[PDB]
């Protein structure tokens, strides 16, 4: 049908995958461009369709800015162009607690695709005020109950390792990647997309 | 899961030319790495040509380098075997196959056990 593979690696599985991008000034404009490029490389190595891999892209500061929903029926090349054009916020704070609440109540409020795995790829560079973490474990526990796998990727020395370890504790498929900087994302990309692809089923209809 | 249909076989003069086509269909088809195998009278299945998912990489045994070009067109879900300067020993049934082991990795596959889906076969006879 519509649009052939760009690379030899091509994940043809039943997967709802959500990209959550740290919008804080812990990343420079140039470092944020590197993060989006990683997101666009990932997207090019997936079979994007309502039948195969669904993608969502959210940028988070003290609130969530959704650019693509799982259900947005558009051309892969259109979706990838949108992801490449996500704006730099350079915000004071990036709230893991807020973007996980958004993912729980706004993206995964109901499970359309019980046949699919569901993955939150939480791309973290920063540490939220301790006043904003009141309900953090609650929302991660709410995602574990909706069968959403949370994969925290800590980027850089300011990423909150306490929270990454906490997320891993709350459930066993919740598995973390700890990176020294954005430049490591491209090193780590093939291992990461292979790991994400293997957590998903090949058409179990 | 994956259905493969070969066409375009027949009789040719030695030193003649022939293009084989394979039409791939089905829900689970994901532009898998493909391979052309043959069974000649009294002989096992031989891999003669293999191609990555994108077509950027190819494998042929040294025995047949220069006589076979495998290619593919992913828009049409086709794979091809261009046969050139044909010999007596190239008489055989030619099978189109697809790798179903770890399909997500579209690199060229040489191990025959990684080929999982198989067509019905097309006869090529090189004679007078």
């Amino acid at each position: 049908i519509s649009e052939p593979p760009l690379h030899d690696f091509y994940c043809s599985r039943l997967l709802d995958l959500v990209f959550l991008l740290d919008g804080s000034s812990r990343l420079s404009e140039a470092e944020f461009e590197v993060l989006k490029a990683f997101v666009v490389d990932m997207m090019e190595r997936l079979r994007i369709s309502q039948k195969w891999v669904r993608v969502a892209v959210v940028e988070y500061h003290d609130g969530s800015h959704a650019y693509i929903g799982l259900k947005d029926r558009k051309r892969p090349s259109e979706l990838r162009r949108i992801a490449s054009q996500v704006k730099y916020a350079g915000s004071q704070v990036a709230s893991t607690s807020e973007v996980l609440k958004y993912t729980l109540f706004q993206i995964f409020s109901k499970i359309d695709r019980p046949e699919a795995s569901r993955i939150a790829l939480l791309l973290m560079a920063s540490q939220e005020p301790q006043r904003m973490s009141r309900n953090f474990v609650r929302y991660v526990q709410g995602l574990k109950k909706k069968k959403v796998i949370v994969i925290p990727v800590g980027i850089g020395p300011h990423a909150n390792l306490k929270q990454i370890r906490l997320i891993e504790k709350q459930a066993p498929e919740n598995k973390a990647f700890v990176l020294s900087s954005v430049d490591e994302l491209e090193q780590q990309r093939d291992e990461i997309v292979s790991y994400l692809c293997d957590l998903a089923p090949e058409a179990p209809p | 899961e994956v259905q493969l249909v070969e066409s375009g076989g027949g009789l040719v003069q030695p030193g003649g030319s022939l293009r084989l086509s394979c039409a791939a269909s089905g829900r689970t088809f994901s532009y898998n790495p493909m391979g052309w195998f043959r069974q000649a009278p009294g002989k096992g299945r031989e891999l003669v040509a293999a191609i990555s998912r994108t077509g950027g990489s190819t494998y042929y045994p040294d025995s047949v380098e220069g006589r076979f070009t495998i290619s593919r067109d992913n828009a049409k879900r086709m794979v091809y075997l261009q046969m050139n300067s044909l010999r007596a020993e190239d008489t055989a049934v030619y099978y189109c196959a697809a790798a179903g082991v770890r399909a997500e990795d579209g690199r060229v596959r040489t191990l025959p056990s990684e080929y999982t889906f198989w067509g019905q076969g097309t006869q090529v006879t090189v004679s007078s």
